[PDB]
């Protein structure tokens, strides 16, 4: 049943060959055919901003309770200080990004993205949202929706989430209690809908002229 | 023997005959054995970590459910049939149906649970009869050989287990149905602080509450009565005896409740390492990892005992009861050293009224 | 909060609780806090109406009909009565009986009133007047430690009073099986004698406290008295030897007394303790002192009334009133069917859909019932509880009706300040506006229903677009000022 | 996160050495002077788990700061054009990348 | 790393205002009704050292992953290729590097 | 249940009241030590991206080629590279130091019989505080390293960028 055996992870790949200057000559494999690979990578940018306060925590409407918090109130103060500034540079770190997906973006006017999307052979309808003018709604493309229908617990999640908490009939929900608890995990102050406008906007100024995003020269 | 009276001494052998045979069995807790339901609680979905008077798993249970056609023997009544009753046991009792005349018949032993076993001291019994669970606690003045016998078939003697022709003066008494058509069934005995509690289950192995009875005083010895019947062991074609009995201990137990309420499997929290395991991962089928056990310090293996040899007596019984006790002005003082002393000697002769003390404790 | 300017003058003062705007002001200790975003915790329901629920009328506990009975038992046999399924008043029963004292250990007086328990156990026993000092708690005297001990780790009350001296007789009455074997009959002593017990000893099932008359006979020289015990008990470890002057000199265990025997381990009676909830374990009887000389297989083992030693008496009166201890034991506390009357509540049925405060037979709290129909509750099962010690719902004791308990609503308010503008723009994550108005506070300011909740004193105009905002809610809207 | 918010709710239920977890039964059991002591081990034990909660939570964000700025490091010098780095983009010859929005993140696909 | 685990074992020795610090004295003086204070004591004491040193742990090996990270990128960057940044493999005018395993990191031998 | 309180059934008991703290603390440890382990095993993963080795290899004779010694910095020099590939080079590192994760499991290893006692690894790993070894032996990282270093010195030269190294 259970094996103990030895973990080799990684090893190299031999290649049968000589290793001496033969009239002048060493011994190589030059790659005859080639293809396109790709390969996905996620970092994490984002996080979620979580606010606690005391006087539902600690002690939820007691007034014993509230009455000896007030010794350690400067506590209560240094806890909702702390959270506010770890939330406030997660919001300087998110508005860092959303500048630097766009710093010398430009777009034409002249772009009606529902029909001209796939120019040169390659496909960039699932990559670019909001096929056409009515870029007003939702930019979000059709390969992101794999991601967040994948995962529902997004900031839209938990929005909708807090949103069916006050009426309902199930209790085995843990965000209710959380949230009647006093912990409660606020939206970013930027919108998902518009980051992916963002990285729309980026992907189209790399393929569409002025190719800005791809050192003005055309994609191909 | 477990009485004191000499009711009868009709088919009794003496001459050695060594045959008693306890039969062992591996207790399996795992799906509801020795649990019960709590008093006022419904777990519906969840699993909960619960402590409570337990059979310990891994351990072996004891048929005692002794078999006889007409001869009593003398072993039948001391050790290790008259076995231990220290914190509680649980049973669990097969229920042998009996097919006279085309009717069922539902007959098993009868358990006796007391201390000293007459008539000064509490006797809790239970004894069905056709499906009736008689459960009574009284000063029964019960034989020196007790008996039980068969109703569906009479054997060669009469019932003799007690000797009271008026009815003593006792406190519990109470009669208690089942479903007569049942396989096992499962009986969870124990006390606490002074007082006789006890579980039932029927159909389902978790149990549920009966009853509780106060007593004032512990309970030491319980015995499972032999039983004498016809049609049972006739040429061993026919059915059997299986009162199986385990004791009791207080371990954490986890507890794995369905959408119904019941009791479906349990883990004993303290068995092995894979239940240690469960119990910390609060669940049945943890996912493949690597577990650190702690609670793994070596168990000592002998004792050492140094003393100074015989040293002189102090006598502070001596110094103390003086008869020339001083003023708190001038207070005396007698400084003891290299003497063995004993605490209650010196307690007990002095007329003593109160002995505190601070920062320290009498024991 | 107040201020003060360079004269020692008040000039300005903050309410702190009057609304959300002096709160801000108390919490940044500022008059004029700068422009950002508050969050003002302290925002409970508040309950609408009070559910109480208690079973229909269930006959009187009369405990002072028991407490003032004229039979007063002694500290080595305490009586107890277990009282269920009834209703008693704690002012009445305090009032009737002539009480001295009546203090409780974890747990007070104030909560007993208009309070469930699933049972009150009793104990009584007369205390004598030496021993007074005795029952204090965690006190290792004679009473408490052969006679009657009182638990610490449990709520429990302690009561003192007292009966007149006349129409008072005391009860004595030893309970130990093994002291009733062996020839013990009842007591020999006056009126308003309390006796209780210094040592408690426990023996096995096989003591016979008598020795061998086959022995016996060859004991020529101090022969212990014999007798003939019944079957399964295993004789005294008397045994012969020489003392280098004697040609058969014969010596028994526990000489000369378990009291005070040299060696106790051999001794088969040792001295024990007691526990909570049990009486003393017996009397160490005199081996030697008791039996009969000469008895050869033909007299039962019995032991004279001056064998069993180690108790002493005393008297109960005291300003001709014999006092008399009571210890009140509550187990199942707020929960069961005996509950106090003293806060009399007429019944009250369950309502639905609004946070109330409740009283369900014991358990307190609030939350909001929605009715259900489930049947897992079975004859026993009556309270339904989630997975670490939280009600979820419960089932009626009369109308068998199954109930969900909900938890009210405990959410935050937000503000949205600016320096120039004296108001306040309020949010309400997560909310309709028809929730806010009807079940939460009327709006005297003009409101609107947004993505994130419902906005108070703010227009809904969210078509705009502002590149600079110092108001940030999240999810791309801000409240700017204009 | 999900883990994070439970064993701080499942902090709400430790007893800390007093009689009741809940301040309930506390206030239901004890008339404001032997319910002091229990309360102060409450507020006490759930002070120290607040902090410990915080400091954790500094510590990730902390971390989720460094990583976001590696994938602005990397939205400037893979998407946007291409450093002569080897191996920074992807594993083996890189090409190109493309940027795509994630929850909490973004999402490279190197080809 | 040895002075931290030498100050977390000196920490079992404190007694935190109780009448010992070690649980045998406790456990052989006091009797479970004045034991448990200072057993308590003797807890909240321990549980608070170790809060500290895991606290202190988190950050020392978050400061050993950014470091790890470096030596990955001086891996990729210096020893297999040559990118054009100035003063990032060694000081002055850099020619290539090599690698050698050390305890506990890796050994750059720029040249 | 070690440190805290060692063998203590009272002490033990009490301490089930702040069982949620050391759930947390092992919990801490353990995501702590899983990154260690990702972090050690990003670290050999990048050692070898385009690495590509000769089988016709034998390490023990041809060794410095183009007048330069790497016979220091190269281990298991010639066709046994299976027990230790630990160079010349690296065994100045691991005997300056003696505190390795081999000094650990050779420190930790005797602790059971032994007469001496001012030792403090083996009281700390009796008082529940123990240093255990890494998911990767040094042994295999060493292997690593001279992997790579050959691959820059032969041909193929995967990394030197497929050109001699003089
Ligand atoms: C409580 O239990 C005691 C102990 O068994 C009972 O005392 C015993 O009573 C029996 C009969 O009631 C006695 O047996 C008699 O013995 C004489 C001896 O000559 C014999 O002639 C009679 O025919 C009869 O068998 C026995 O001696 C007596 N004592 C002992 C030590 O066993 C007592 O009766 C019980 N009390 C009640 C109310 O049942
Ligand atoms: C060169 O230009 C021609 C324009 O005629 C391109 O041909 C079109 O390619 C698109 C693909 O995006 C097709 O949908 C059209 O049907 C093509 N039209 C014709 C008339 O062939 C051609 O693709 C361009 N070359 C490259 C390499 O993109
Ligand atoms: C009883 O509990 C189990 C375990 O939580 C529930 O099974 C889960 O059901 C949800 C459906 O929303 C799935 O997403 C989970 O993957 C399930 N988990 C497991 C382990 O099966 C089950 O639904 C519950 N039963 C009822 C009636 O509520
Ligand atoms: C409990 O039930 C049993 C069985 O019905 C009762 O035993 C019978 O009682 C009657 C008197 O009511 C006697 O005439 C029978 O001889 C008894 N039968 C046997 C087999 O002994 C028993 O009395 C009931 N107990 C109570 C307290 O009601
Ligand atoms: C004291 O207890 C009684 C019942 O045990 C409560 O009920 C009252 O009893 C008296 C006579 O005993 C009746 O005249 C009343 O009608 C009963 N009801 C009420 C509402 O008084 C009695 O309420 C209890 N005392 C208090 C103060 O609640
Ligand atoms: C609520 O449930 C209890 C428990 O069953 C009911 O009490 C008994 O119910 C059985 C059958 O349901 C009746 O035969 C008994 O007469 C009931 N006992 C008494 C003392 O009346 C109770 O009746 C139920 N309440 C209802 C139906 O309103
Ligand atoms: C809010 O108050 C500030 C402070 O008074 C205003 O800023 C002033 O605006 C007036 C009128 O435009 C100017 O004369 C001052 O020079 C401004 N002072 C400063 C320091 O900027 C501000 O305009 C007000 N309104 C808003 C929307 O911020
Ligand atoms: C608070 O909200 C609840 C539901 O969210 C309201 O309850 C219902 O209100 C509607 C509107 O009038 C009624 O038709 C229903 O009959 C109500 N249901 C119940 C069970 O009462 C409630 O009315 C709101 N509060 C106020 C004061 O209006
Ligand atoms: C808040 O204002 C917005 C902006 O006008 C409203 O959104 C419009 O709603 C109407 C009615 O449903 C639609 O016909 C428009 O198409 C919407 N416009 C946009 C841009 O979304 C919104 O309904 C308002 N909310 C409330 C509660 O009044
Ligand atoms: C050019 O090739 C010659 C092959 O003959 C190399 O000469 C050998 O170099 C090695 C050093 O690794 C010596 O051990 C041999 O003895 C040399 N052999 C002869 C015949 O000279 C020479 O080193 C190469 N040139 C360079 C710059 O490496
Ligand atoms: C080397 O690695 C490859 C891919 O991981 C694997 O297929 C091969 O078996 C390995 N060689 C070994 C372990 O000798
Ligand atoms: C390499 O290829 C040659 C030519 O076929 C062969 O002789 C030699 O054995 C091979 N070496 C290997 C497979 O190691
Ligand atoms: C390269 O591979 C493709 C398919 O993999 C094939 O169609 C093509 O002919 C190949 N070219 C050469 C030169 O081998
Ligand atoms: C509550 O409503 C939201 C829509 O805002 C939906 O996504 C969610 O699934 C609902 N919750 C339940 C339990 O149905
Ligand atoms: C017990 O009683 C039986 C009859 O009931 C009698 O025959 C026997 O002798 C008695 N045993 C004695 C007296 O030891
Ligand atoms: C049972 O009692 C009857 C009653 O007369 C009697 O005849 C019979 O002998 C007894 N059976 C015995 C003693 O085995
Ligand atoms: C009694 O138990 C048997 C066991 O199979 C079951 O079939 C029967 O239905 C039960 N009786 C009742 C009344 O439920
Ligand atoms: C006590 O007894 C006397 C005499 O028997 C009697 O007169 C008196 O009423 C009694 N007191 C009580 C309270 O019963
Ligand atoms: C009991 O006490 C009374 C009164 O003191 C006395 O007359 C009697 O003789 C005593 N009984 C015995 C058996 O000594
Ligand atoms: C008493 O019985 C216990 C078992 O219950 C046994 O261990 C002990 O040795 C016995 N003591 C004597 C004096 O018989
Ligand atoms: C214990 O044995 C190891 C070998 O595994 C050795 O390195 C170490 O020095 C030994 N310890 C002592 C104190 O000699």
């Amino acid at each position: 049943s259970y094996r103990f055996v030895t973990f080799e992870p990684f090893n190299v790949s031999f290649v049968n060959d000589s290793i001496e200057s033969v009239g002048g000559l060493y011994e190589i494999k030059i790659p005859t055919n080639f293809t396109i690979v790709g390969q996905e990578e996620f970092i994490q940018t984002n996080s979620p901003k979580v606010t606690i306060d005391c006087s539902l925590f600690v002690c939820s409407n007691y007034a014993a309770c509230h009455d000896l918090l007030s010794e350690y109130g400067t506590f209560c103060d240094n806890i909702n200080s702390i959270l506010d500034e770890v939330n406030g540079l997660l919001d300087t770190t998110q508005l860092h990004v959303a500048d630097t997906l766009m710093q010398g973006v430009t777009l034409s006017s002249n772009l009606n993205t529902n029909l001209h999307f796939d120019v040169d052979n390659i496909n960039f309808k699932s990559l670019v949202g909001c096929l056409g003018p009515h870029c007003g709604s939702s930019s979000r493309s059709f390969f992101e929706d794999l991601l967040f229908d994948k995962v529902k617990l997004s900031d839209v999640g938990f929005v909708e989430a807090y949103n069916n908490c006050t009426g309902g009939s199930e209790i085995r929900d843990l965000l209710c209690v959380q949230s009647f608890n006093g912990i409660k995990v606020l939206p970013p102050i930027l919108s998902e809908s518009q980051i992916s406008g963002y990285t729309t906007a980026a992907t189209v100024a790399a393929m569409f002229p002025p190719w800005s995003a791809a050192a003005g020269i055309p994609f191909s | 023997v477990i009485g004191d009276f000499n009711c009868t001494n009709f088919a009794i052998n003496d001459l050695n005959t060594t045959i008693p045979r306890i039969s062992e069995y591996v207790v399996d807790v795992s799906y509801g054995l020795g649990t019960y339901y709590i008093l006022d609680r419904v777990y519906l979905n969840t699993t909960i970590l619960f402590t409570g008077y337990f059979p310990k798993s891994g351990a072996n249970f004891r048929d005692l459910s002794l078999k006889g056609t007409t001869k009593l023997s003398t072993l039948w009544y001391q050790k290790p049939f008259l076995s231990d009753f220290n914190n509680g046991i649980f049973s669990r009792v097969k229920n042998t149906k009996l097919y006279v005349n085309k009717t069922l018949y539902s007959e098993f032993s009868t358990i006796v649970i007391g201390s000293v076993f007459i008539n000064n001291s509490y006797t809790i019994v239970v004894q069905p009869h056709n499906g009736v669970l008689e459960i009574t606690a009284c000063q029964y003045t019960m034989c020196e050989y007790p008996h039980t016998i068969c109703k569906s078939i009479g054997s060669s003697r009469n019932e003799s287990w007690h000797f009271d022709k008026s009815e003593p003066l006792c406190l519990f008494k109470k009669n208690f149905t089942y479903n007569v058509s049942t396989d096992w069934l499962y009986f969870h005995f124990y006390q606490e602080r002074g007082t006789f509690y006890a579980y039932y289950a029927d159909s389902g192995m978790p149990t549920t509450f009966l009853f509780s009875l106060y007593l004032g005083t512990l309970l030491s010895h319980y015995y499972v009565l032999p039983l004498t019947c016809n049609a049972i062991s006739s040429n061993t074609d026919n059915e059997t005896l299986q009162y199986w009995v385990t004791p009791l201990s207080k371990r954490q137990y986890l507890l794995k409740f369905d959408d119904r309420g019941v009791i479906t499997n349990a883990v004993d929290c303290s068995s092995s390492f894979f239940s240690e395991i469960q119990c910390k991962t609060k669940s049945l089928l943890p996912n493949t990892g690597v577990y650190d056990l702690s609670g793994f310090t070596v168990k000592p293996v002998a004792t050492v005992h140094r003393r100074i040899p015989d040293l002189p007596d102090c006598d502070i019984d001596k110094w103390l009861n003086n008869f020339n006790v001083p003023s708190p002005l001038n207070w005396e003082r007698k400084i003891f050293s290299n003497c063995n002393f004993n605490l209650s000697t010196l307690l007990r002769l002095v007329h003593t009224d109160s002995f505190s003390c601070n920062n320290f404790d009498e024991s | 909060l107040l201020k003060f300017d360079d004269r020692g003058v008040i000039t300005n003062a903050v309410d702190c609780s009057s609304s959300f705007f002096s709160e801000i002001q108390c919490k940044t200790k500022s008059l004029l806090p700068n422009t950002g975003v508050y969050d003002l915790s302290g925002f409970t329901v508040k309950p609408v109406a009070t559910v109480h629920r208690r079973i229909p009328d269930l006959p009187d506990c009369d405990i002072d009909k028991w407490l003032n009975n004229f039979n007063v038992p002694s500290p080595l046999n305490w009586e107890r009565k277990i009282f269920s399924n009834c209703n008693f008043n704690l002012s009445t029963l305090l009032r009737l009986v002539h009480t001295d004292s009546f203090s409780c250990n974890n747990f007070d007086e104030s909560k007993i009133y208009g309070s469930c328990f699933k049972s009150i156990v009793l104990d009584k026993f007369a205390i004598p007047n030496s021993r007074r000092s005795d029952l204090q708690l965690g006190s290792s005297g004679f009473l408490q430690s052969s006679n009657y001990k009182i638990d610490t780790t449990s709520s429990s009350c302690q009561l003192y009073y007292s009966l007149p001296a006349i129409n008072v007789t005391i009860n004595n009455y030893n309970p130990s099986s093994w002291n009733r074997r062996y020839g013990f009959n009842n007591f020999n002593l006056s009126s308003h004698s309390v006796v209780y017990s210094r040592y408690c000893f426990s023996v096995n099932n096989t003591f016979c406290p008598c020795a061998k008359p086959s022995f016996a006979s060859s004991c020529k020289s101090h022969k212990p008295p014999s007798a003939s015990c019944p079957i399964g008990t295993n004789y005294r470890s008397c045994e012969s030897t020489t003392v280098l002057d004697h040609t058969d000199w014969c010596r028994c265990s526990c000489l000369p007394d378990p009291i005070t025997a040299y060696d106790p381990r051999s001794c088969s009676q040792k001295k024990s303790l007691v526990g909570v909830g049990e009486h003393c374990a017996g009397f160490g009887v005199d081996e030697e002192k008791c039996g009969v000389l000469d008895g050869s297989y033909n007299v039962s083992c019995l032991c004279s009334t001056d064998a069993f030693l180690g108790w002493s008496y005393d008297t109960c009166v005291s300003n001709n009133r014999c006092n008399i201890f009571s210890n009140f034991i509550l187990n199942g506390i707020n929960s069961g069917t005996t509950c106090s009357n003293d806060l009399l509540q007429p019944n009250t049925e369950v309502f639905t859909d609004v946070c109330v405060d409740y009283d369900l037979y014991g358990i307190t709290g609030q939350g909001i019932f929605k009715e259900v129909s489930a049947v897992y509750y079975n004859s026993w099962q009556n309270l339904l509880y989630d997975f670490n010690g939280n009600i979820i719902g419960f089932k009626d004791f009369v109308t068998n009706k199954t109930y969900n308990i909900f938890p009210c609503y405990a959410g935050r308010v937000s503000a949205a300040f600016h320096q120039n503008a004296s108001s306040l723009a309020l949010l309400y994550r997560n909310l309709k506006c028809s929730y806010v108005l009807n079940n939460i506070s009327l709006a005297t300011q003009p409101y609107f229903d947004s993505y994130l909740g419902c906005v108070f004193n703010a227009d809904n105009l969210t078509d705009y677009s502002v590149s600079s905002c110092a108001l940030r809610m999240g999810s791309g809207f801000c409240v700017d000022y204009n | 996160n999900a883990q994070a918010l439970n064993s701080l709710l499942q902090q709400l239920f430790n007893k800390f050495g007093a009689i009741s977890s809940s301040l309930q039964e506390i206030l239901s059991r004890l008339d404001a002077l032997e319910a002091q002591v229990q309360i102060d081990r409450l507020i006490n034990g759930r002070l120290t788990a607040l902090n410990a909660y915080v400091s954790q939570q500094l510590s990730d964000i902390s971390l989720v700061k460094l990583g976001a700025a590696l994938a602005m490091e990397k939205v400037n010098e893979c998407v946007k054009s291409q450093s002569p780095r080897i191996n920074f983009c992807g594993n083996g010859n890189h090409i190109l990348s493309l940027v795509q929005n994630a929850p909490y993140g973004l999402l490279f696909m190197h080809f």
